[PDB]
């Protein structure tokens, strides 16, 4: 009856995306070194540079302002 | 002649375990139930397990096919899985030789 496991594993790993291709590849190489492969475990963002912006405009969350502090030992 | 109707060591079965490269599509082929050390997939040095140096010592019970190929990567990788594939008869297993110019790398002996 191994046969239905076989075709189990089979449409399993036909099914299979390019996305658990990269994640295998990546983790066969973390056991062959040695590392844990838990902790490898994606970047749906669009990021731009506001130079000098109108003092109007409102500030976002996960916002970074660009800072020119004075000098400390000064 | 009867008509056509109109209506109608043992080796393990298995994938190989760790694919050379990203698309490489899984098949299902003849497969050694332990990993075979790196030693013991060369056919020039005598290693641990055997002492054979050529064809010769092995002793084959089928005939070779021998690759003479410059370097060893996933090309012929893919000339490998269609020789192992679960299908092909496991008795008529021909032992491939790869006779190679440079000394293979860990990934390409890993993979085979
Ligand atoms: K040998
Ligand atoms: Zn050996």
């Amino acid at each position: 009856a191994a046969a239905e496991w076989i075709s189990q594993q089979r449409l399993s790993l036909y099914r299979r995306s390019e996305r658990q291709e990269l994640s295998e590849l990546v983790k066969n190489r973390m056991k062959h070194l040695g590392l844990p492969t838990t902790g490898y475990d994606h970047q749906n963002t669009l990021s731009y540079v506001l130079i000098n912006p109108p003092p109007d405009t409102r500030l976002e969350p996960s916002d970074i302002v660009y800072l020119i502090r004075s000098d400390p030992l000064a | 002649i009867a008509p056509v109707l109109e209506l109608a060591v043992e080796y393990v079965k298995g994938y190989p375990p760790n694919s050379p490269y990203i698309g490489s599509s899984p098949t299902l082929c003849h497969l050694l139930p332990v990993k075979a050390p790196f030693c013991c997939l060369r056919l020039d040095k005598g290693c641990k397990h055997n002492s054979y140096e050529d064809a010769k010592a092995y002793g084959f019970k089928n005939k070779l096919i021998i690759v003479s190929a410059e370097t060893a990567g996933n090309g012929l990788y893919n000339f490998i899985v269609p020789l192992r594939a679960y299908y092909r008869s496991r008795k008529e297993l021909n032992p491939i030789v790869l006779l190679l110019d440079n000394k293979p790398d860990h990934h390409f002996l890993e993979a085979i």
